């Protein structure tokens, strides 16, 4: 007992690499959490995202929301996404996680969640929000993440619709 | 709203119950063993070091 509790319940997703299977069927569902301590459990007894195969996600999403063009609470959403050191990789993945936990975006309902991609050429992190017309709400999330991440102007950070993204990219907002 | 900064997590990372093994721990052995890491609580050398995260920050 005693620990911090969450405003929300977060459920960690990791997508195999798994060609016997549907994208879909890849996506496992490891565990949920809603206190801080209970984060850091997980996190001190899962590799960290350099660790981890090639093709394969990590996904922190809200309980009951999965990590899917289908979901409902994504069906009308886009993603911040932010484009890519193994220690530079992990700690910003971890920065993020931080944010979303400790509901860091002042637009908490329009967070669905987060997702990092591990791919041989290059690596994604990208923010699930749920209305991508809804403007204000991406931006201010937007500029949440450029502060938080402390994010130079090296690197790109740019909003796609999942619209657009499953058509094959439109960034229809830039920051 | 029930919030934390970055600070307020990382301290929280030192707690004794932030080293203990999640609670379906078993069945994540069960369904996704790849990913595990840290079996033995009694060695924490390569443990989360929040504080030393935060001090790295500046
Ligand atoms: C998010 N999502 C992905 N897929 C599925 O995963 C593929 C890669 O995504 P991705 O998110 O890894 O994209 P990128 O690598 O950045 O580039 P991107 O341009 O999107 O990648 C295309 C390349 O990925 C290859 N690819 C196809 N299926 C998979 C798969 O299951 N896993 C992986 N790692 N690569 C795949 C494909 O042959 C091509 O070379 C997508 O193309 C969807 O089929 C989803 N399917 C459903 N039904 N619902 C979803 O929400 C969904
Ligand atoms: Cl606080």
């Amino acid at each position: 007992h005693m620990k911090h509790p969450l405003m929300n319940v977060w459920t960690l997703w990791y997508l195999e690499n798994d060609r016997s299977k549907s994208w879909e069927d890849m996506q496992n569902e490891i565990t949920s959490f809603d206190t801080v301590e209970d984060f850091w459990s997980l996190y001190n007894h899962i590799k960290p995202p350099s660790e981890i195969k090639l093709g394969s996600d990590y996904s922190l999403f809200k309980k009951n929301i999965r990590p899917m063009w289908e979901d409902a609470a994504n069906k009308q959403g886009g993603r911040w996404v932010i484009t890519l050191s193994k220690t530079d990789l992990d700690n910003l993945w971890l920065d993020v996680l931080l944010c979303l936990i400790g509901e860091a975006f002042d637009h908490s309902d329009q967070i669905c969640g987060a997702v990092i991609n591990i791919r041989g050429k290059s690596n994604k992190i990208s923010i699930w929000t749920a209305d991508g017309n809804n403007e204000e709400a991406a931006l201010e999330i937007g500029h949440k993440l450029r502060d938080a991440l402390r994010l130079g102007r090296n690197n790109s950070l740019q909003y796609q619709l999942h619209k657009d993204t499953m058509v094959k990219v439109k960034s229809i907002y830039t920051l | 709203r029930v919030s934390y900064d970055i600070e307020h997590l990382l301290y929280y990372s030192m707690s004794p119950h932030s080293w203990t093994l999640p609670t379906d721990w078993q069945k994540m052995q069960e369904t996704a063993p790849s990913i595990l890491r840290n079996k033995d609580l009694q060695d924490e050398s390569q443990r989360f070091d929040g504080d030393k995260y935060l001090a790295s920050i500046k």
